[PDB]
């Protein structure tokens, strides 16, 4: 109906509507936020030892803290 | 004898058709090819981006451990 008169307008509105709506439905924006968060620009500053913390491991080989393992599995 | 120039034995046909073969295919096939190649490029670009993200995190590890 309008596809014959101004076709570049209709194509622009279609791709604009998907560029607005399409970021809602996603299994990937959570991955976007995780990858964008997990990049250390600054130095990871240590902390004073004992406020009686049964967490936060001392050797960086110890997997007690939250590591990243979804990276190497894409 | 006579030596004019008549048409000797008659001349054959001469075309005048608008003969345009209309090379190419339908436009729906053109949209299918364009969207397919575009999405192919998107997937390959996505994979290379996240590989360089992995290497960029490794370079961050270099600058962290190198600092004190």
């Amino acid at each position: 109906n309008v596809w014959a008169k101004e076709p570049v307008l209709v194509a622009s509105f279609a791709i604009a509507g998907l560029a607005v709506i399409l970021p809602t439905l996603s299994p990937y924006t959570k991955y976007s936020l995780m990858i964008n968060r997990a990049t250390p620009y600054n130095y990871p500053v240590p902390l004073r030892d004992d406020g009686n913390m049964p967490d936060v491991p001392s050797h960086p080989q110890d997997p007690q803290g939250p590591s990243l393992e979804w990276l190497k599995r894409l | 004898v006579k030596q004019d120039m008549p048409p000797v034995g008659g001349y054959g046909p001469i075309d005048y058709k608008r003969n345009l073969p209309r090379r190419g295919l339908s436009g729906y096939s053109m949209f299918a090819v364009g969207i397919g190649a575009l999405l192919f490029g998107y997937w390959s670009m996505m994979r290379w981006n996240r590989e360089r993200r992995r290497l960029q995190i490794e370079d961050f590890e270099a600058r962290i451990a190198l600092m004190p």
